């Protein structure tokens, strides 16, 4: 897992954004944070995945952050439903009641756990952030 | 230059010349080419002469070699070579038959003359000759099953033997056709498929209270292929159980009767034929037939045979405890 | 003997000196150590096995400790020049023995689906972790940096076959399939992060295109997903 | 020479002694069904290899004017992996060398190239003294892989490479 972990992180954040598709990125994101999610709310996870999928969750939901903060930044030359397509609400929250779940679970002990997904919060929280003027539909978010 | 010299002629005597090719092939070690150039001749009287050659010079090519493609070509050769020997024997017994029938030339040449397919091959020969023997030979080759054609053919040779053989004595007209059933029989004696034992035993035992024959026979043909004395017993008893009417309608249950009785003497006599690991047992089941068939024979009125047979029996299953 | 006298550490440059000193005593006994890894017959193989174990423990001892070392002679580097400029080539080209090199590149090659697998089912490495960790000396010292990934990426293309296979099915030891893929792990990682700090996209391209294109090409998971699913927790 | 192009194809030359031991090192060794279906074809395209391992034949001074002259016009070698032109030496160890143990010419050179690829790969031997054992070797193999063969003949095919076998012993 540490193994697995650092490579993913590693290499991804490394990447010097080839990836011509976005959505794609985003998509592979998505994919990542969903299986991830559903692994560590297992009752039957010592707290052995606790820090280790705790190490990967800080790290991709700052590139997320950051890729969020470049979809607020990139119109559509490539019909004004191509920047929040890949996003997706209702998979930020999803994200966002697994990210509950796995606090929840988080006893004090695991501080470390608990500290990388704080800040794994906030970075999910600058993306609701207006830094322009997802209009209303990001004033509901907060609600 | 010899090796083109001999292709070249031979593309344009070309027996003689792709002969010739393949001898210098297999002494300068290209016994393949050697093959290929051979099938190539014999696929491009006269033509079963080159029959007769194609089949010596392909297994010239393939003394050893297994190449599967050239060792299928063998075997189609060797099966060319079962075409050409069948069609010649039936050749000869429907020919002698329809006063020199000149159809049948004409169809032995069309044989000899080209490869036939199975499908045209059963279909013409069936019509004005019926080979049954053949279609069976064949369909053993190919692989098809067909249990109920089998019977057919089988019970169609028979028959054709038994025209045959009207006019012959009784005794002849047997041992012919004892003959033929046994060198048949010992072809596909490994395979059950192409050998129905319950059907043949059946049909022949009719044939026998048809014409009146021995009742021995049929036992003694039996245990002359090999047949195992265990299995030839487990048959006549299943068909004694199965209360078959027809030999109640032919005036002949007794019949069958002491041709089982028979078949239990001969054994008996000689005990060497059961193996002598299963001695003990099949003495045991002896016994407890016997015992089946006394009782069914007192269930039934008597008459004097009918006791000279049950004290028979009783001797029978004396000397069979004495040997147990 | 070899494996107890390799205890203490700086011997290994006076046992170098010593075989290295005569032309013919450096090659008969460096390629006698190789022919002996190209393994009543349950015992022979049995034996067979356990030298190779003797001789890859070994190599890893020597290597840590020192450089150059007795890792130095055996491994076809010269010792005259600095270990950092040996130019590696293949077994045979240009009067180049079959190296222990090229012995270890023949052993991982003929798709380890074989019974025996990695020697590593009761022990240490599946014989991945020390050519991953040869490659990393080599970077690391910066001995060889270069020809190690190089020949590696050219000559055999090892890891884009090797890390095809994704998950090693070894249930006999889930601990050996969950080593065998960390000691890989942290190959591909130092070999992605090298090449792309160089300016190679085509090699960068394919690699990265096949790791993360689960897209059903010419819902599958991706590669990467599967991996993890064969971490039962 | 518009001779020996008309003689369309024929399988291969010294790759068979190759390519029978990795197709028996496969269907034995290695216990693969798929791999003894063809060798449903090696065992026997390559009989006379088994029963004479390095086997000679008949060699006349006719077959001096197919080649004519090696020098002018280059032997035929139908098979070859590093390319070499090839001298007077050669020659003098195919008329003479072919007499003998009976390797030939194209073959010695395949030889050569052999223990070429191994001269420093195989440790202190040299180029001519590699092609010494490689072809002593080569017929270890050769036999070694007959004995494994008969070996396994006594579970399907066992019927058959039994009866084959026994017909075989049935050449003596």
């Amino acid at each position: 897992l540490e193994s697995w972990r650092q490579l993913v992180e590693i290499i991804l954040t490394a990447c010097p954004q080839d990836l011509i598709p976005t959505e794609h990125r985003q998509l592979i994101i998505r994919d990542l944070l969903q299986d991830l999610h559903v692994k560590i709310l297992d009752d039957d996870a010592a707290q052995e995945l606790m820090p280790i999928v705790a190490g990967a969750v800080f790290t991709l939901t700052a590139h997320l952050s950051q890729s969020v903060r470049t979809e607020l930044k990139q119109p559509m030359t490539a019909n004004i439903s191509a920047g929040f397509a890949s996003i997706g609400d209702s998979s930020l929250h999803m994200i966002l009641r697994n990210l509950l779940e796995f606090i929840l679970k988080t006893g004090g002990g695991f501080q470390r756990v608990r500290a990388h997904l704080y800040g794994s919060l906030l970075y999910y929280l600058q993306i609701a952030q207006r830094p322009d003027e997802p209009e209303d539909v990001f004033s509901k978010l907060q609600r | 230059f010899l090796e083109p010299h001999l292709v070249r002629m031979a593309k344009l005597n070309k027996v003689r010349y792709m002969d010739l090719l393949w001898r210098y092939y297999e002494k300068n070690r290209n016994f393949s080419n050697a093959a290929r150039v051979v099938a190539k001749l014999a696929d491009m009287k006269q033509r079963l002469e080159y029959i007769s050659r194609a089949i010596l010079s392909a297994k010239s090519s393939t003394t050893m070699s297994t190449l599967a493609a050239d060792g299928e070509f063998l075997h189609e050769l060797e099966e060319k070579l079962e075409v050409a020997r069948i069609q010649l024997q039936i050749q000869e017994t429907l020919t002698r038959q329809y006063s020199h029938h000149s159809t049948v030339g004409d169809a032995v040449s069309q044989l000899d003359s080209q490869l036939m397919d199975i499908t045209k091959m059963f279909g013409q020969y069936a019509d004005p000759f019926r080979l049954s023997e053949c279609k069976l030979a064949i369909i053993h080759c190919a692989g098809h099953s067909d249990p109920i054609l089998v019977q057919t053919l089988w019970q169609d040779i028979i028959d054709k033997e038994l025209s045959d053989s009207m006019g012959n004595s009784s005794v002849d007209r047997m041992q012919s056709l004892h003959l033929k059933i046994t060198s048949l029989g010992k072809i596909y004696a490994s395979t059950p498929r192409y050998f129905p034992l319950e059907f043949l035993v059946k049909y022949l035992e009719q044939q026998v209270c048809n014409f009146s024959w021995d009742a021995g026979f049929v036992t003694y043909t039996m245990q002359e292929i090999n047949v195992p004395v265990p299995k030839l017993l487990e048959v006549y008893d299943h068909l004694f159980k199965a209360r078959d009417p027809w030999w109640s309608r032919m005036k002949k249950p007794l019949h069958l009767l002491e041709s089982i009785y028979i078949l239990l003497s001969g054994y008996v006599q000689e005990p060497s034929k059961v193996p002598s690991y299963e001695r003990r047992r099949f003495t045991t089941l002896c016994l407890d037939a016997i015992s089946c068939y006394l009782v069914e024979l007192q269930s039934m009125d008597p008459a004097p045979a009918l006791l000279n047979t049950v004290s028979n029996f009783k001797s029978l299953q004396a000397k069979l405890e004495r040997l147990s | 003997i070899l494996c107890s006298i390799s205890c203490n550490s700086k011997i290994q440059e006076k046992i170098v000196g010593d075989f290295t000193q005569d032309q013919n005593v450096s090659q008969k006994l460096m390629v006698g150590f190789v022919s002996c890894l190209d393994s009543d017959q349950v015992k022979q193989t049995n034996i067979r096995y356990m030298t190779k174990i003797h001789i890859l423990n070994l190599l890893i001892t020597s290597l840590e400790m020192k450089a150059p070392n007795l890792a130095m002679f055996l491994l076809g580097y010269e010792l005259k020049k600095p270990v950092s400029t040996t130019n590696l080539q293949d077994s045979g080209v240009l009067g180049c023995p079959r190296t222990c090199l090229h012995s270890i590149l023949d052993i991982l090659r003929k798709g380890t689906d074989v019974r025996a697998g990695p020697v590593a089912v009761w022990d240490t490495p599946h014989l991945a972790e020390l050519c991953y960790q040869v490659i990393y000396q080599l970077c690391a010292c910066a001995d060889t940096s270069g020809p190690t990934m190089r020949y590696l990426r050219t000559s055999q293309d090892f890891l884009f076959s090797q890390l095809q296979h994704l998950p090693f099915s070894v249930e006999e030891s889930e601990i050996s399939a969950m080593n065998q893929m960390s000691w890989l792990m942290k190959t591909a990682t130092i070999e992605l992060r090298i090449t792309s700090l160089n300016r190679q996209r085509s090699h960068t391209q394919r690699l990265l295109h096949l790791l993360l294109d689960d897209m059903p090409t010419r819902k599958v998971r991706r590669k990467i997903l599967r991996i993890l699913d064969s971490i039962q927790f | 020479m518009a001779a020996q192009l008309a003689l369309n194809s024929e399988a291969s030359l010294w790759g068979p002694y190759r390519e029978i031991w990795q197709t028996v090192l496969s269907a034995l060794i290695k216990r693969q069904p798929e791999a003894v279906h063809s060798l449903d074809i090696v065992l026997k395209k390559y009989k006379p290899d088994f029963i004479s391992l390095f086997k000679n034949p008949p060699k006349s001074a006719q077959q001096h004017e197919r080649v004519q002259k090696a020098s002018t016009e280059g032997i035929p070698i139908k098979g070859t992996q590093r390319t070499r032109i090839l001298e007077e030496q050669l020659i003098k160890e195919a008329f003479i060398l072919s007499d003998l143990y009976n390797i030939g010419e194209i073959a010695a050179v395949e030889l050569l190239l052999i223990g070429e690829q191994q001269q420093p790969t195989f440790h202190g031997l040299t180029r001519g003294l590699v092609a010494i054992l490689l072809y002593w070797d080569g017929k270890s193999c050769m036999a070694e892989s007959l004995l494994h063969l008969i070996q396994a003949r006594k579970p399907e095919v066992v019927s058959m490479v039994t009866r084959f076998t026994d017909d075989l012993m049935e050449l003596t």
